[PDB]
RNA sequence: GAAACGGAAGUGUUUUAUUGACUUGUCCAUGAAAUUCCAUGUGCGGAAUCGAAUCCAUUGCAUACGACUUUA
RNA sequence: GCGAAACCACAGCCUGGGGAACGGGCCAGG
RNA sequence: GCAGAUCUUGGUGGAAGUAGC
RNA sequence: CUGCCGAAGUUUCCGGAUAGCAGAAACUCAGAUCAGUUUUAUGAGUAUGUAAAAUGAGAGUUUCUAGUGGGCCAUUUUUGGUAAGCAGAACUGGCGAUGCGGGAUGAACCGAACGUGAGGUUAAGGUGCCGGAAUGUACGCUC
């Protein structure tokens, strides 16, 4: 097993209106609801559900029941931001979100630019 | 104000397709057991005066006009006033010698003819 | 001849007014568009002005051969491609006369309209060449200094497999 | 979502009424849904359960115990086959044991409503409809279930041979600085 | 050749119906892609059409076009309310319609 | 022109040898229009032919009759 | 070879249910 | 002013080329 | 043939006289009355009744003049019960003269009562497929 719901372990949140935002859970109310919070302004400190979220790989140390101001002194001392960005999960969502953000013009120019890298075709015989 | 109909089917008589003796025309069932009387589901419709069209635009051809049948070349100059109204229409038994009387006389009097053409030929 | 025969039910005098048409925000002038409909479907052209509900829309003719056409709001896209640079270019002679059908005249006589000796064509003049050239000039400067952009007019829009324009932006 | 003239389906763990019902909507909507592995599909309750179900069927008709033709009579059930709309919908499906040569080229999809991991809780008894075939008169398990791996083995080594083959291109997509010059776009 | 369909795929599953009385002279359609009711507001107003093909070369063609319009979305899962020119025929049920990308308000 | 592989219902996966082209890989020059605002060999009926089958020489092996099985 | 008559609302495969037979005629199936 | 009255008169069907002579 | 009005289906004596229901005529009458309605308080015994407030509607008539003089589904209150069911009164409405959505199908169950249509929105029921509509959300029981 690799995540395990604790305190500390860092959430991304999949349903609501916090959809794709990091938190982090800091109690357990019960087995079908916990308590996250975000340093980031945008994300108050809520209960949620279980089924909204999806459990990351990084744990970070925070004692029980901390408060919000506290948990961003821990998150930037962590630096958890630029860690769950540096994996691969993060990348292919940013990559996600930006390709999303293509208009007609951008996709044209990607055509041709994956035209350009595809005529490469260079393999050792 | 252009031509509604409410309905282009006829309303034909209850079992007059089963029976050959029975003729398509309406008859109001009588029956108290029979369903099309009691009006159920599926069945046929009957004659209703919610089918009835607007009285404006009653007896109106297609066309906007109102037929008005026609026997002589007397009857083509009573619409010399009313040729935006009514179209004459030659009655079945006048002959092909006074239709050929009535359909010069409508042509001069601006007045449509429904079957201007019928029982004659034509010679340029 | 004059004096009414009939009724003459006048109509009642109906209070609708004549008001400018009120186009969105998103087609202004210069800015790349997707036609549609019509002969020039698919095809990506640059909107020079716009007219009482029409845009006067044309593709650089020396890049996709659309020429200066008319086009109804309904029937394009306006993508969010850089704009081009149409400011230069008087549009001023663009109006719903300068693309209006030749009215039906018909001088002909009852001896060659028989036998369809008439031939009537009315190809397009040369004033109208020297228009959509006059434009191509002061347009493909504008579109040259942006990259990305000559070949892109040239390219026909299309939707491919999972697209989904509900989702998609242009 | 979307639709294919053919949609081909690897029953594997998808359950027998979740997938029936899913099939039969996308035969009348107007589509060809080949659905292959048959016998590997699930029944949510144990093996004797539906034993006395089959077997009470056995008592009743033309009894048939090939997998395919129990998930035929599933989706058949669903479908308005007393009308022209529901026999035509009918012939537009094509369930088999096993995945025949024509169907083993080809990319088979799966449905995520019907699956047995995502819809039956963990720790409740499944039947088999393989299993519970063998036993009501199929005779042919043993040797489609010998072959498989025969199609599975042949199928690995393709799958090695594209995976083997796409790394030369995805080396060479790094290699190429035109990759990560204009990567800005998200690709 | 995927230089053309400026139009979205849909089929036509059925009429406006209750459980036993059907309404032909308005039509359900299903526009793929479209998976809720919010997303089906974008096609509201389009141009649909059924496009089929007759025995005889009529107008020197042998294709010949219903045409229609979007109307309301239907339920919850995408599905419009197409209403045409000429009412669907029922035969048309899980056949294939083309959904333009016109009127644009785009 | 090809050789291999593919049996579960292989009917397709490649390997190519070349012979020609488009080559969007990229940069230019021409042509597009008054569509001047949407409408989009295959089948039948005849013949001259080649085989096969039945009736047929038949037969009871079959048998109300049909129909069946052998042999001219 | 000659040559009827009775009879005739109309069709016609089964299992269940449709409460007033429901059945053959409805509903759900084979 | 007809669809009925085991309605009246006339014509004609399926049974049926059946029962049969 | 179409349109409009439209019952009773039962008190009382006793085949009827009735009454009552439904129309026609002759009236007068808002500064007036009427009501399958609720009241105020006290009269009598929360119910019951009272005269005069609220709400709605203009009302009261006189004459004669067609049709009916049953039942069923039963509910509820209710008497006797009697192995137990069940039976007996009244009451209540409906069906009976009534199509429509639902109830898998359905003479009496839930909605709703009807001119011909367009659009919208619902009721009762429903949204895995047949079947129009979330293989919706959240919390629990059961294999």
């Amino acid at each position: 097993f690799k995540r395990y719901v604790e305190v500390g372990r860092v959430v991304l949140v999949t349903k609501g209106e916090y959809t794709g935002k990091l938190a982090v859970i800091v109690d357990i109310v019960d087995h079908k609801r916990a308590l996250i919070d975000s340093p980031c302004s945008e994300f108050p400190r809520q209960v949620i559900r279980y089924g909204s979220v999806v459990l990351t790989h990084i744990v970070m140390k925070l004692p029980r029941g901390a408060r919000s101001g506290i948990v961003a002194k821990k998150w930037k001392a962590q630096d958890v931001c630029n860690k769950w960005a540096s994996s691969a999960w993060a990348k292919k969502l940013e990559a996600k979100k930006v390709r999303s953000q293509l208009n007609d013009f951008d996709r044209f120019a990607v055509m041709r630019l994956k035209k350009q890298r595809r005529e490469q075709v260079n393999v050792a015989v | 104000v252009n031509i509604i109909k409410k309905r282009t089917k006829p309303f034909k008589r209850h079992q007059s397709d089963r029976f050959k003796r029975v003729g398509e025309s309406w008859r109001k069932p009588r029956g108290i057991d029979s369903c099309v009387r009691r009006r159920f589901r599926g069945t046929i419709s009957m004659p209703k005066i919610g089918y009835g069209n607007n009285k404006k635009t009653r007896y109106c051809m297609p066309n906007g006009l109102k037929a008005f049948l026609v026997r002589n070349v007397s009857d083509v100059e009573l619409l010399l006033m009313h040729n935006k109204t009514y179209a004459a229409e030659i009655a079945g038994n006048v002959s092909a010698r006074k239709r050929v009387e009535i359909v010069e006389k409508a042509r001069a009097l601006g007045v449509k003819v429904t079957n201007a053409g019928a029982k004659v030929r034509s010679q340029e | 001849k004059y004096y009414p025969a009939y009724r003459e039910n006048v109509p009642k005098k109906a209070r609708k007014a004549v008001r400018p048409t009120k186009l969105r925000a998103s087609l202004a002038p210069g800015t790349v568009c997707i036609l549609l409909a019509g002969r020039f479907r698919g095809k990506r052209v640059v909107v020079l002005s716009q007219l009482e509900d029409t845009l006067v829309v044309t593709g650089p003719y020396k890049v996709n051969g659309v020429p200066i056409r008319r086009v109804n709001h309904r029937y394009v896209i306006a993508t969010s491609a850089p704009k081009i640079d149409v400011s230069g270019v008087s549009v001023e002679k663009f109006t719903k006369a300068y693309f209006a059908k030749q009215k039906r005249s018909g001088p002909v006589k009852k001896d060659e309209a028989f036998f369809a000796e008439n031939a009537p064509k009315n190809a397009l003049p040369a004033e109208r060449i020297a228009d959509q050239k006059a434009v191509d000039a002061k347009l493909l400067p504008a579109i040259k200094a942006i990259p990305n952009m000559k070949e892109y007019l040239a390219a026909s829009f299309a939707l491919s497999n999972g697209d989904r324009p509900h989702l998609m932006k242009f | 979502s979307e639709f294919q003239k053919v949609v081909v389906i690897d029953a594997k763990g998808h359950l027998l009424g979740r997938l029936a019902s899913v099939v039969a909507k996308q035969l009348l909507g107007g589509q060809k849904v080949v659905v292959v592995r048959c016998e590997e599909l699930n029944i949510s309750g144990h093996f004797f359960r539906n034993k006395l179900k089959y077997l009470a069927y056995l008592r009743k008709a033309f009894h048939f115990r090939a997998p395919s033709r129990i998930f035929q009579k599933a989706v058949r059930g669903m479908l308005p086959h007393k009308t022209a709309r529901g026999q035509a919908a009918l012939e537009h499906l094509q369930a088999v044991e096993g995945i025949p040569p024509p169907f083993d080229k080809q990319k088979r999809v799966v449905v995520p409503a019907a699956l047995r991991v995502l819809r039956l809780k963990p720790g409740r008894k499944y039947c088999t409809v393989g299993r519970l075939s063998s036993e009501v008169g199929w005779k042919y398990n043993d040797i489609v279930a010998k072959l498989e791996e025969r199609r599975k083995v042949k199928s690995a080594a393709f799958y090695q041979a594209k995976l083997a083959k796409q790394k030369k291109i995805a080396s060479a997509k790094e290699a190429s600085p035109v990759n990560q010059k204009l990567s800005q776009f998200g690709y | 050749a995927q230089g053309h369909r400026l139009y979205v795929k849909a089929k036509h599953l059925s009429f406006q119906r209750s459980k036993h009385v059907i309404h032909p002279g308005t039509s359900i359609v299903k526009i793929e892609g479209c998976d809720s009711k919010e997303e089906a507001q974008f096609y509201l107003g389009k141009r649909v059409c059924y496009v089929y093909k007759s025995s005889k070369a009529v107008r020197g063609s042998k294709i010949r076009v219903i045409w229609g319009t979007i109307a309301r979305p239907h339920g919850n899962s995408g599905a419009v309310r197409a209403r045409f020119v000429h009412n669907l025929p029922a035969k048309t049920f899980g056949s294939s319609l083309r959904v333009m990308l016109y009127p644009s308000n785009i």
